[PDB]
Parts: structure tokens; sequence; C-alpha cells
């Protein structure tokens, strides 16, 4: 029942420090090397560090060297990752993964490494759920909501698109609804995008019939609990 | 009639010489790498014994029923001139 | 430290054969027979599909196979099932005993008609302008498969800075939508004659334009 469970993830400020941990079970921990792999929001997997079964040999990627230290405590089946001098850019999901390994077979005889240790098989055969690390300079702050006046969507077919621009808030999340949830059809709220300020912004749009404009009211309800902000913005057609 | 058996293992080295090799560690089927030194080139270490028999069959037996009583196996070379078998 | 190179996106019908390549160097992919491929399903953790170039772990379907040549490796899935959908990452041992992953490939198992994206470009709202700010919003919607690249232009010139784009996400009608933003100062906005949002989907481009006018 090989299982890995990371924890310790959270918000830190750039230049600061933080320690992650990975609790292992379902296998003999001290017989296997262990990896850390990160995945930045919407980006790919990136190898961070590897530590040998006995914790005497460590390896860190060139891109994070100086900001990470891998370690382990085999007496309590735990893998650690110590951060320092963190960069805003280091924001990512961090995964705990096991290095596959064992003996090397030549004929019917199993060959083990020094101290009867496993050789590496050079692939990761067990992974954890991952824990999120957020590096930000931002203080908790409420959003500014601007309207995106309706604009022709379907050239023909008689549809327009309008929405709300919710910008510069921290931390996540923000909830958005239309006409107090009475309007659901054609509604879509996009994931949040992170600016270099460390603040979040998102958009919520809805597709509606061009014919209904001027006779139908459209209000978005933005609510940011972290700052106890609630805002309702009327989105209406613009003049010129 | 008495024949010979050379049992050999592989070695790698480099006064002081450093070397490493694989060895049986409790069980025939399991080996493990090990370091050793004294006070880079391939090498071979050999121990020799001689069980007495009558033909090159019974010898082949006792020499296989000895690699049995130990974690020995591998390739077997035979020089008739010196009646020498060589496991490795 | 630069990732292995993979195609951003590929797709095929159920039962179709497809291949993903993994370009590397003699210090990694071309230096060892230690290339592994991982699949990442939405929500789930990564999972090995192939290791040592062309070997499969117990449980993996024979549909998956890999090969290598020089500094490039490849994963082939001969007969897509719906559960093959997800992101795929190649990985290689390095000559420094590190690991390096590829940039990742989005694999779509076509389950509905392909659709080109409809693009709506919103000019800066009057309210935001009064607040001394300016954001151009490019709404990209109703496209399939769910993979696009976006590019902004001020007049004829391309624009790199001040851009931020979301990862495509599924709508309630099972097509994909995405959003792109361009930040400007109220002056830049009124300095150029127009701005443009260019979206590329399955190799085909769709563009919208807006000009400072009232
Ligand atoms: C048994 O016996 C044996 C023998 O004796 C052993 O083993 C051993 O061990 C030892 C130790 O322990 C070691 O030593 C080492 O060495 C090295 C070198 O070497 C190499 O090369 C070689 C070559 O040779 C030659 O010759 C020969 C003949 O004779 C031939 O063969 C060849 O070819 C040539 O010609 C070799 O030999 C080797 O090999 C090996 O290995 C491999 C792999 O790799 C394999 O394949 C093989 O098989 C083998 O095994 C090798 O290769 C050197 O280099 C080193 O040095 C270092 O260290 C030290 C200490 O220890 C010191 O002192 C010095 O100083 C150095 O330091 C360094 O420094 C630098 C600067 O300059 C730096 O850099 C940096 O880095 C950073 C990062 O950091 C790191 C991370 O990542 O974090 C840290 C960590 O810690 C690490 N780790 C390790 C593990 O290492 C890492 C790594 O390094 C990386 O990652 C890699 O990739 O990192 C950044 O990056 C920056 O940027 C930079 O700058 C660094 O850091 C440092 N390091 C440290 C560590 O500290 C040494 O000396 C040797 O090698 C061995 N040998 C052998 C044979 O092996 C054993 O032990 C025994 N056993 C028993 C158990 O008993
Ligand atoms: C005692 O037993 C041990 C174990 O059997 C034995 O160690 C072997 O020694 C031989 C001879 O020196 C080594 O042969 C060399 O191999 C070099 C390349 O090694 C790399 O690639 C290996 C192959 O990997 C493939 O297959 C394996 C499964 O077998 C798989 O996991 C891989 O993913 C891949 O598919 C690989 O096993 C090996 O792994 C070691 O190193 C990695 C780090 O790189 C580490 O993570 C592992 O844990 C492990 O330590 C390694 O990655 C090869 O370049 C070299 O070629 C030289 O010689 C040829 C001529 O033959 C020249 O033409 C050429 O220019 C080179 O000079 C050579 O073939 C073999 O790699 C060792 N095996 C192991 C497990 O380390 C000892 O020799 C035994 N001792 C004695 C004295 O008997």
């Amino acid at each position: 029942q090989e299982q890995l469970v990371e924890s310790g993830g959270g918000v830190v400020q750039p230049g600061g420090s933080l320690r992650l941990s990975c609790l292992a079970s379902g296998f003999t921990f001290h017989k296997y090397g262990m990896h850390w792999v990160r995945q930045a929001p919407g980006k790919g997997l990136e190898w961070v560090a590897l530590i040998s079964d006995d914790g005497m040999r460590k390896y860190h990627s060139d891109s994070m060297w100086g900001r990470v230290t891998i370690s382990r405590d085999n007496s309590k089946n735990t893998l650690y990752l110590q951060f320092s001098s963190l960069k805003v850019e280091d924001t990512a999901m961090f995964f705990c993964a096991r290095e596959a390994g064992g003996p090397i077979w030549h004929d019917d005889v199993k060959y083990y490494d020094f101290n009867d240790g496993y050789y590496n098989y050079h692939y990761m055969d067990v992974w954890g759920k991952g824990t999120t690390v957020t590096v930000s300079s931002a203080s908790t702050k409420g959003p500014s909501v601007f309207p995106l006046a309706p604009s022709s969507k379907s050239t023909s077919g008689g549809t327009a698109a309008l929405g709300c621009l919710v910008k510069d808030y921290f931390p996540e999340p923000v909830t958005v609804s239309w006409n107090s949830g009475a309007l659901t059809s054609g509604v879509h709220t996009f994931p949040a995008v992170l600016q270099s300020s460390g603040l979040y912004s998102l958009s919520s749009v809805v597709t509606v019939p061009s014919s209904s404009l001027g006779t139908q009211t459209y209000i978005c309800n933005v609510n940011h609990k972290p700052s106890n902000t609630k805002v309702d913005k009327r989105v209406e057609p613009k003049s010129c | 009639t008495t024949f010979k058996l050379a049992a050999c293992v592989t070695l790698a080295c480099t006064r002081v010489k450093h070397c490493s090799f694989n060895i049986t560690t409790d069980v025939k089927d399991r080996k493990q790498k090990v370091n050793a030194t004294f006070y880079l080139y391939r090498l071979i270490s050999c121990q020799t014994t001689t069980t007495e028999a009558v033909d090159a069959a019974t010898a082949a037996k006792v020499f296989k029923q000895y690699a049995n009583d130990n974690g020995i196996d591998g390739e077997w070379t035979y020089d008739d001139a010196t009646k020498t078998f060589t496991v490795t | 430290q630069s990732a292995l190179t993979q195609p951003a996106s590929v797709s095929g019908s159920p039962g179709q054969t497809i291949t993903i390549s993994c370009q590397g160097t003699s210090s990694d992919v071309g230096g060892f027979d230690s290339v592994s491929w991982y699949q990442q399903s939405p929500g789930k953790a990564p999972k090995v599909m192939v290791f040592d170039v062309s070997h499969r772990p117990s449980g993996i379907s024979n549909r998956f196979s890999g090969s290598k040549s020089g500094n490039t490796a490849s994963l082939t899935i001969s007969g897509l099932h719906i559960e093959d959908e997800g992101d795929y990452f190649c990985s290689s041992l390095t000559d420094r005993s590190h690991r390096i992953f590829g940039g990742g490939t989005k694999v779509t198992v076509l389950g509905q008609p392909k659709a080109a994206p409809s693009v709506t470009l919103f000019p800066p709202s009057s309210e935001e302008l009064q607040a001394n700010k300016a954001t151009l919003v490019c709404l990209i919607s109703d496209f399939y498969p769910g993979a696009v690249t976006v590019a902004w232009k001020a007049d004829s010139s391309p624009v790199k800075a001040g851009v931020e784009t979301t990862t495509p996400s599924k709508q309630s009608n099972n097509k994909y939508a995405a959003s792109s933003y361009l930040s400007l100062t109220p002056e830049q906005w009124k300095s150029h004659k127009s701005y443009s949002c260019q979206v590329t989907h399955e190799g085909s481009t769709v563009e919208k334009t807006v000009a400072p006018t009232e």
C-alpha cells in the first residue's frame, strides 16, 4: 500500500524559509532513495532533489541549489525539504516521489550495492498528493471590480459577451455569481492569474443574447471572504 | 587420479592499492559489492583445491558438488594438460 | 537545466496511434538507457508508464511503448483509450546523476467535434481608466481540443511585457475557454492606433483588434 503524504505547505515571503515533510508507509523506507519534484501553476514537472537511502548522498538541481536542502529521518519514515532565501518564482506544488530500485540481476544471482543497498532503477514508482508552496510579498487585500461592457461574441447568432474584471486581491479565493445566482446559463469564471505584485486577478464572463440587452439587467456579485469584501457591479452597454 | 580446481572471483583496483568486488552474503543467489585495501585495472583472485578421483567425470561431479556446498558458480574452463578446472 | 523538449499538444481519436517525442542531449537522453515517461491525469499524481526507454511496469497496458534514437526518445500509444487523456512528461538520468523532465505534452482523446475558438477583445473600462489603470481582456471560448497559444500586438509590433494568460479550462458545455490580459498605462493605451489579440488553435490563427475611440 505504498503511500507518500506531504505537508507543511503554505504562504511564505520571498527571502524567507519553510520546511516540508513527507510521511511514508507501506514499504521499507530506509531501503529507497527519495525525490522532491515541483510543478509551478500550469507548468511542467521539474526535478528538485534526490537523497540516497541512508541519507549520506544528496543531489540538488542547479536551478534551486542554495535555496533547498533535502534530508530524511529513517527512524520515523519521513523525508524533509528545507527552503531558504525563497524566490517568488519558486511558487509551486511540491511532490514527494520514491526512487525505484533493488538488486541487479545477472543470471539468477541478485547483486546489491555497498552495505547490501539497492541500486537505482532510474524511475519514480510512487508519488504523493503534493503540497502547495506560495511565495508572496502581498498583504491580505480586497479586489477592485470593474465592468466589461457587452461586446459582440457570435458575429451572427445574436450573442454578446459581458463580464466582471476582479483585480488585485490576496489571498485566494474569490467567489463570483450573477444576479445572485439566478443567472447560471452561459456563465464562466476563469482561474486566478498572478501578477508580479503578488496579487490575484480573475474574470467572470457570461454569454447572452444581444436582443436582451437594454431590457435585461446584469449584476455580478463578487465576494472575498479573506478581507470580508462584498461587491455588486452592474454591467451595462457602453455609449461609444 | 587427482585433478585441480581453480575458483576465481573478479577484482578492480588502481604503497597502497584500493579494490572492490562482489561477494556472497549468506545466500548463494545474493551478492553485494565491497571495498578493500592493502599496505585502474581489472584483476582476478583465485584459490585452488584438489579432490582426488579416478576420471574426469567424478571430478566434474565433486567439483560441482562443491560449488554446491558454497555460493560458487559461473563459467568453467578445463585444461586437460594440467587437469585443471576453472570456475569464475 | 533547460527542460527536455516535447510537443506542447497532440490528439487523436479513440483507437488511433499517436507518438510523443522527447528531444535531449548527449549528457542525458543520448547518454543512458534511462528514459522514463509519466502520465498526469487531472487531479491525480503522476504515474510511470514506461521506464528504461522501452520497458513497462507491471499493470501497464502493452499499448504503451517507447524507443530512443540519438538524443531523442519517444512514447507511442497505439490505440488511444479515453483514460489516456492527460499530460505526459519524459524524464532522463543525467551524467551528473540528476534527473531532468521534459516540458510536458497535453494528450487529448477526441470525444467531440473540433471547434475553433471565438475571440472577444475588451477595451479598458471607463471606470478603470479613471482609476489610472488600463487592462485589455481577451476572452477565448468554445474551442476543442483545449490547447491554445496567445500573442499580443500593439499596432503592427508584437508585445511581450505586461501579458498574463490562464490555462484553458472546461466550460459547462464541455468545450474549453481561456483568458489573456495585457496591462498598459492610460498613456500607452492612447499612444498606439490599436491593439490586437492573436490566438492559435490547432495551427490556425484567429485575431481581434480594438482601438482607442469614443
Ligand atoms: C569504496 O571506495 C571508493 C573509492 O575510494 C569510494 O568511492 C569514492 O567516494 C569518494 C567520496 O566518498 C569520491 O570522491 C569524489 O570524487 C569526485 C571525482 O570522481 C569522479 O571522477 C572520477 C574520475 O576518475 C578518473 O580516473 C579513473 C581511473 O583511476 C577513471 O576511471 C575515470 O574515468 C577518470 O579518468 C571517478 O573515479 C568517479 O567515478 C565515480 O562516480 C561516478 C559517478 O559520478 C561513477 O560512474 C563511477 O563508477 C565512480 O563511482 C567520479 O565520477 C570528486 O569530484 C569529489 O570531490 C568533491 O567532493 C570532495 C568531498 O567528498 C571534496 O573534498 C572536493 O573538494 C569536491 O567538493 C566539490 O566541490 C565542488 C566545487 O569545486 C562543488 O561543486 C558545487 O556543487 C554544488 C552542488 O553541491 C552538491 C549538491 O547538488 O547539493 C552537494 C552534494 O553534496 C554533492 N553530492 C555528491 C554525492 O557529490 C552534489 C554532487 O557533487 C553533484 O550534484 C554531482 O552532480 O553537489 C553546485 O552544483 C555548485 O554549482 C558547484 O560548484 C561540489 O558541491 C563539491 N562536492 C562535494 C561532495 O562536496 C570527490 O573527491 C570518489 O569519486 C569515489 N570513487 C569511486 C571510484 O567511485 C567508496 O565510497 C567506497 N565505498 C565504501 C562504502 O566504502
Ligand atoms: C560487482 O557487481 C556490480 C553490479 O553488477 C558491477 O557493477 C557494474 O560494473 C560494470 C563494469 O564496470 C559497469 O559497466 C559499465 O556501465 C557503464 C554505464 O553504467 C550506467 O548504465 C548502467 C546500465 O543501465 C541500464 O540498465 C540498467 C539495468 O541494468 C537500468 O537500471 C538503467 O536505467 C539502464 O537501462 C546502469 O546500470 C548504471 O547504474 C549505476 O550508475 C548509476 C548512475 O549513473 C546509478 O544511479 C546506479 O545506481 C548504478 O550505480 C549506470 O547508470 C558503461 O558506461 C560502461 O562502459 C564502459 O566500458 C565500455 C566497454 O565495456 C567502454 O566501451 C565505455 O567507453 C566505458 O568505458 C560499462 O559498461 C556496470 O554499469 C556496473 N553496474 C552497476 C549496477 O553499477 C561490478 O562491476 C562488479 N564488480 C566486479 C569486479 O565484478
